[PDB]
């Protein structure tokens, strides 16, 4: 029932979520595994018909963390050494060479595991029955394929006037190279800031998110220090020493509280957007 | 640097010249009073509102001479850049300009916009640059002026494709969607009870 | 000669336009204003029969020059704003608000026909630019037509002050002139390279 | 006790009846400035919990002009404030918040001039006047032993707060008159905080500016996003397919809301934190 | 008895069997041969009857039909019917069921094809069964209404005397032009077909000429017939018996109860008729 790739495969607290129709593939545990981002809904309408349920992301990177880890989704390159496959089981190792297109990596996975016992005797319907299962995934993304059911009347754009941006643009190359059920997952992750509509257009955020870059998303402002933003700290080594600074401000008097509780709250997190997306006013046909 | 973009137009005009095949000459052009065609430096173009375009405030003398003057001059962006869709498919595999020029599409379009909006005070504040009330008209020319040094410089970057037979229909898309609310945006300009002018 | 000798003496006359004058309804241009003569129809698509010889004048001359917009609200909208006070202002009135609503539904039809008319045209003018002499001369047939009633409709016409009706109704008419415009699919297919390109745009600057 | 500024009247909300510095019900800043009070949750989940004062925008997208003003200066009160729609009480209410002595005492002599004052109501009238000019009275920080901000400061631009600059919109505010000033402090959340330790910034865009004619619910760039609020046109617009079913996993998800929030200006915590006082103080800088 | 030509056809196989078949129509002897039903599947198209007056309340009706595309579509969507020229592309036959496709062919006299594929299924099992038979019926039917009349009889007195002008109302709507000179060009059923669907808009008797509407609600067509306006904008057809953008401006409208008022009133249609041009009639 489930869809996630982890369901897919020891215990996994998969989301039960992900046995209910949407294609994400993964819970919202995994992309805490691997990825730190949570899916989101934003209802959206004019008469509360509220057609547009649209699915979004947040990411929980810390606001003073750099480097790669402001990476969100790490393109191709270096993505052996960003997720440190190498520590983890051949299980996962497979999928992420499956996703990234290893195709090398598998032939020698297979290599390697001709002449075990473990291969020959048992196992190898575990491996290539869920290899299937796994593929069936591309197979129902990659709008090149899948009957073309990927189309469903709308068209995205993600590197779109990028504010002050000198003249250009570029990533999108990438973007088409990866896996399309990355760059579905994406679009579930990341609303357009702009929709074209047949008669109109419509705006939802005035100032850029997040950014695409030859190693992969990138959470940034586009200028000066990044939003401030704690982690959540809800949810998550002993064999060594593990270590964190953070300041904390231990107030006081918050008892007020039962004055201040009394009124309503606005959302302090974290939202990404990026591009356009088009309702077509007409088919081309 | 203005000997170098000479050059560099000299290098579009190359260009132009090597991929056109027929003059298809001495079909009369009387329509055109092509008089004394003169250019300003393109710099400072990424942005507007300036005084650097009203620094030539000479202008009037020019206008006087030969006015050209027209109310409420609107802008046909389909109509304009239609046939430069043609080229990316001269080279293959790659957005090599498209992924490019989309965005600059978006981004003339956001252009217009948003001096739409703006010139409603702007008005004011060109007047204090010059205070010709005349200068009111004559500001709207600017407008068009900067992105025509646009699309200038942007002759620049891409002039080694030639056209293809048959476009990328989202492309024609993409023009119609914009250019129509582009083009609505216009409707807006209106004239309040200035009497017997 | 009356047809300048009605009312182009009163354009003459006037030293006072200040907004926006009347540039030409009597003025200017050379050899090509001369071809109309004949009285020309809003009522229905031009005859193609009477503008044979304005098509063989055509073919010396180039005509991507021109913008394919009309100009509808620009051009005309100054043309209407003044009066006399308000004996027969309501003759004034409805009248030009008729002549308005023919105006649009002229050119909504030749939208919607287009095809037909080009088509037709060229039958008997298999010229390689017909496309855009039909083009300029639904235009050019139009202004001739809307030129001859402004000679008649000239008038003292001194008081000036703008209906918000008026102007009401001109907005409403010339948003949807320009959304038929943009409904035009505007040479988007066969290549077009037929063009002239937009003269790559000769030199850089033109 | 109620101390609405509009309970003077002769309903507001049961709201009113509590101490709040809004001095307004909720019923009567719908009606006039079409906000909600609200707060915000500063809360850093690691029992670091705080929280600051907020009204939401909610004024139309599709406004022009003067109806962009969510509210007038004095040099542009009445224009919004069309009296003569306005019932005599409150049109002096505004003219006292205003300073307008001289609309204040035509009113005075429009008291005679009403026949009808004869009855005495003028008495009681005066009375709620004198009730309401309490609130201006208590929170005039200028009286000579109200107690200036100890630590705090804040700005309406990052420049102005980091360097002293002076500019517009303080200027402007500084001009502005006390009372309205304080409710401007109450309502708008900072783009930014310097705490000497730290500084923090909320967002990279700031919703819309003030100016001279008063707060302007002008974005500073491109257009306004949506807001999702007998002889009329309901204009009604509508869209199809209704939602595909997925509202187990939507309500499992995430739910961001539309409202607009305000983020406008830079403040300053400086020489020690100690904020957390809960005593009503005029805290001017 | 039956006659509707979909009646009369059968499926090749038990699977694609005719469930949906003509409805009851397909007995009454209108003459169209043409379950109202195929009318609707087929060209967007409902019957109707005009009654008429014999100078009187003494029986005269007359056949209709009212069209049901809708106001928004252009070209291909409008096309009503097509020409030989284009039939082919407009019914995107291999879409349609072989046995659809060879009917269609015949109706078009594209014997070329149609004898290909007979020939090519002369040895198969399913033409060796009686589908020849089928068709071969079919083709009688066929003479015994087009030989029997339509090109025949019919023809004949359409160029006799009563003829109807399918012409241009008024010669400046150019666009109809002298198409009507095209209606010679049709197979016999379909121009008989069309006599029966469309009226005119005129009829000339020793008894005057009577005007049925002041202005066309049709154009003739470059290949076959088109609903479309001779002029303006189309006037608004509506119809009767998914992620799309559906606004509906109306007016706010808060008098409630309005048809508990007006029920009365009479409820004035709306549907497209069909006028064209002048018929002529001697007693
Ligand atoms: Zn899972
Ligand atoms: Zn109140
Ligand atoms: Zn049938």
């Amino acid at each position: 029932v489930n869809r996630c790739i982890f369901a897919s495969i020891y215990k996994s607290p998969c989301s039960p979520d992900a046995y209910h129709d949407d294609g994400w593939f993964i819970c919202n545990n995994h992309l805490i595994k691997r990825f730190k981002m949570s899916k989101m809904v934003l209802p959206i309408f004019d008469e509360d018909d509220n057609q547009f349920k649209m699915t979004i992301a947040r990411h929980l990177v810390g606001n003073k963390e750099r480097g790669i880890k402001r990476i969100l989704i790490p393109s191709a390159t270096n993505y052996q050494d960003v997720f440190n496959l190498n520590s983890m089981m051949q299980a996962e190792q497979l999928i992420f060479h499956l996703i990234y297109n290893n195709e090398n990596a598998v032939n020698t996975i297979c290599d390697n595991l001709k002449y075990t016992e473990g291969f020959t005797s048992n196992t190898q319907r575990v491996i290539h029955s869920v290899y299937a299962t796994t593929k069936s995934i591309l197979d129902t993304t990659n709008p090149n394929t899948f009957c073309s059911r990927v189309s469903r009347d709308e068209l995205r754009f993600f590197d779109v006037t990028n504010a002050r941006a000198l003249r250009g643009g570029a990533g999108d190359q990438l973007f088409n190279n990866y896996s399309g059920f990355l760059q579905n997952l994406i679009r579930r992750a990341v609303a357009p800031e702009y929709l074209q509509i047949d008669t109109e257009e419509l705006r939802f955020r005035n100032c850029a998110t997040c950014i695409i870059d030859e190693t992969g998303l990138v959470a940034s402002v586009p200028d000066g220090p990044e939003l401030y933003n704690p982690i959540r700290s809800s949810d998550i080594q002993p064999n060594r020493l593990q270590i964190r600074n953070v300041l904390k401000f231990e107030g006081d008097t918050r008892e007020l509280d039962r004055t201040l509780s009394g009124y309503e709250e606005y959302p302090t997190y974290v939202p990404l957007f990026l591009g356009y997306q088009i309702i077509n006013s007409e088919n081309n046909f | 640097k203005l000997e170098d973009e000479d050059f560099l137009k000299l290098k579009a005009l190359e260009f132009s010249k090597d991929i056109v095949n027929e003059k298809l000459q001495k079909i009369i052009v009387v329509t055109d009073g092509m008089k004394r065609l003169y250019e300003y430096c393109n710099c400072k173009n990424s942005l507007e509102t300036l005084p650097s375009a009203a620094n030539y405030g000479s202008l009037l003398k020019r206008l006087n001479l030969y006015n050209l003057d027209h109310i409420e001059m609107n802008v046909n962006f389909y109509e304009l850049l239609f046939p430069l869709t043609l080229y990316n498919d001269n080279d293959n595999s790659d957005k090599t300009l498209s992924h490019q020029l989309v965005n600059y599409i978006f981004l003339a379009s956001n252009y217009f916009q948003n001096c739409a909006k703006n010139f409603n005070y702007m008005r004011e504040t060109f007047n204090v640059f010059g205070p010709f009330k005349q200068i009111d008209f004559m500001v709207m020319f600017v407008i068009k002026f900067n992105f025509l040094c646009d699309m200038r410089n942007f002759a620049k970057l891409i002039d080694e494709l030639v056209p293809n037979k048959q476009p990328n229909m989202r492309i024609h898309s993409v023009l119609v969607m914009r250019d129509k609310i582009v083009k609505l945006a216009f409707s807006n300009l209106q004239f309040q009870t200035f009497s017997k002018k």
